[PDB]
């Protein structure tokens, strides 16, 4: 299960929405998690299904499902989020990480 | 697998023989007091009640203290009372070892469920729930066949069977088990709705045929529990053998809710001659042959229920359970109170519900041509 | 708290074998599943393979079907990936996450907890 994130780079200044979509071919199920990584460091969760918000996380994040288009929404942006994000489904044993969206700030 | 599933999927089969056990040796444990029905079919259905009431309980007390603890409490109430269940002279002393017994089995079946979702695979887990409703249909159908075997020597000695056979079950569980805003709005309440109300009507008629079955032949043909227990488990077997063994021609040329249409279509019709059945073997026959599309009808409503949910079995497995349990209680109390009224009664209702369930079908299937 | 620590790694002759393990503090490794996933230098990540510790079932990617083999033993929370092939696409920065595997009752059926890579080590490298 083959997952496209669009796009694969996103330049951004301070305090904009940022929106980033990566696409199921197989959307049945809310599995999607979401991870920010810095250079050189372990990503750390994000969101970890649909539309929910882990502990230790700003609240600007936000996760979003359309049939088959799951969408990251950061209303408001601050120079900590330079990072890449990645999308990842785990419907099954199986997982499939995304391509990546690196924003330069 | 390992001994720990089988040890897990006994204490499940051991719940529903008992169960399934009241049913045979009942015409005579309240005709020697000389009770009207409505007790009769009241025990089982205050079971029932105790069961689904203790159901979420049992899951929270599992859940928040640990699942082995639970598990081994639950056999050891549910052999205290299967041993006080024979020790009872009045109808209130029967009453509240059903409840206790049923409370004990409300309280176990979440224990195990639980520790069965967390010792198997991710993806043995559509598998496990086919033989956790297996398992729960076959001891459904083989109490009774339990009860009548040794209801001939006495008429307490089946219960000394199950509180034996529960408290082997505790100490094989003492020795064996060891321990290790869109949550609610993924079911849409418009897809689970038919399977639901199918499962609920087919575990309400069965319930209610196996409850009357006995009333009949004790107030008409006036005849031991042996060949009672005999028949009910010989059209539960033939049924499940028959299915279990032909359902690659049953899927072959037939659809799933027409299969279960025509099941309660057939059902209902041999009800109808069921009667005009008033002799000895026509009766056993009549008998004999209604057993089976009731017996035949559960496969593929968990077939069903299994291929709506796809990933979720374990809400396909809950819902079932619950239904059932209702099912289960909401027919034992009717059909004593109208084998009260009248001694057909049940069997109008019977076959007036298996027509319902018939137009639920009806409708279903014309739902989704349109 | 909790925290993961991997050893291993390092210069790797081609078509040899490394042990790469990752040790595990703070959280219940029989309640939970040890994953790992693959970042190649400059790339995106990649699931490499899992492990649940609570029902002994593995799972690898399509990519490393048979040829990476996963292990962990209990005894002393450690969390066991075996090489027995490496190559020019094997080269990457290796990490060590834990997925969280716990049935919880709502009342009448158990679900499942959510899928998620919460607490992650920092990774070693593995070159050729």
């Amino acid at each position: 299960i083959q997952m496209t994130q669009s796009p694969s780079s996103l330049s951004a200044s301070v305090g904009d929405r940022v929106t980033i979509t990566c696409r199921a071919s197989q959307s049945v199920s809310s599995a999607v998690a979401w991870y920010q990584q810095k250079p050189g460091k372990a990503p750390k969760l994000l969101i970890y299904s649909a539309s929910s918000l882990y502990s230790g996380v700003p609240s600007r994040f936000s996760g979003s499902r359309s049939g088959t288009d799951f969408t990251l929404t950061i209303s408001s942006l601050q120079p900590e989020d330079f990072a890449t994000y990645y999308c990842q489904q785990s419907s099954s044993s199986l997982i499939t990480f995304g391509q990546g969206t690196k924003v330069e700030i | 697998m390992n001994k720990q599933i089988f040890v897990l999927y006994f204490n499940i089969f051991l719940i529903f023989l008992g169960i399934g056990l009241v049913i045979p040796v009942l015409p005579v444990y309240l005709k020697d007091l000389g009770l009207t029905g409505s007790d009769l079919g009241l025990l089982v259905a205050a079971f029932a009640l105790s069961q689904m009431i203790i159901s979420p309980f049992g899951g929270t007390l599992a859940d928040k203290l640990g699942k082995k603890l639970i598990i081994c409490i639950g056999l050891i109430l549910f052999s205290v009372s299967e041993f006080m269940f024979a020790v009872g002279h009045n109808f209130s002393v029967l009453m509240l070892s059903r409840v206790i017994g049923g409370m004990s089995a409300g309280m176990v079946m979440p224990g195990v469920t639980g520790l069965i979702a967390d010792i198997s695979p991710s993806h043995q887990k559509a598998k496990n729930f086919g033989y956790m409703s297996a398992i729960i249909n076959s001891g459904f159908i083989l109490g009774p066949g339990i009860g009548g075997f040794m209801a001939e020597v006495s008429h307490r000695m089946p219960f000394y069977f199950a509180g034996a056979l529960g408290i082997l079950a505790f100490i094989m569980s003492i020795v064996l088990i060891h321990d290790p805003p869109q949550l609610l709005t993924k079911i849409n309440w418009k897809v689970f709705i038919t399977p639901v109300i199918l499962t609920l009507v087919l575990s309400f008629g069965l319930s209610a045929f196996e409850t009357l079955y006995s009333l009949y032949t004790a107030d008409k043909v006036n005849y031991s529990p042996k060949d009672i227990s005999i028949a009910i488990t010989g059209g539960g077997i033939f049924g499940a053998l028959f299915q279990i063994y032909f359902f690659d021609k049953f899927m072959k040329y037939f659809s799933e809710l027409t299969f279960i249409a025509w099941s309660l279509l057939y059902s209902v019709v041999v009800l109808i001659l069921l009667v005009f059945a008033n002799d000895y073997w026509s009766i056993m026959l009549i008998s004999f042959v209604v057993f089976i599309g009731f017996n035949m009808i559960r496969p593929a409503i968990t077939n069903y229920f299994s291929n709506i949910a796809g990933e979720r079995q374990g809400f396909a497995g809950g819902l079932n359970s619950t239904f059932t349990s209702m099912g289960n209680f909401i027919g034992p109390l009717i059909a004593g109170a109208l084998f009260d009224v009248h001694i057909e009664a049940p069997i109008y209702m019977a076959i007036g519900v298996s027509l319902a369930g018939v137009v639920i079908v009806l409708i279903e299937k014309q739902h989704r041509a349109k | 708290e909790v925290q993961l620590v991997e050893s291993g790694g390092g210069l790797v002759q081609p078509g040899g074998s490394l042990r790469l393990s990752c040790a595990a503090s703070g959280f219940t490794f029989s309640s939970s599943s040890i994953h790992w996933v693959r970042q190649a230098p400059g790339k995106g990540l990649e699931w490499v393979a899992s492990i649940s510790s609570s029902s002994g079932s593995t799972s690898y990617a399509d990519s490393v079907k048979g040829r990476f083999t996963i292990s962990a033993d209990t005894s002393k929370n450690t969390a066991y990936l075996q090489m027995n092939s490496l190559r020019a696409e094997d080269t990457a920065v290796y990490y060590c996450a834990r997925m969280s595997v716990e049935n919880h009752w709502y009342y009448f059926y158990w679900y499942m907890s959510p899928y998620a890579m919460d607490y992650w080590g920092q990774g070693t490298l593995v070159t050729v």
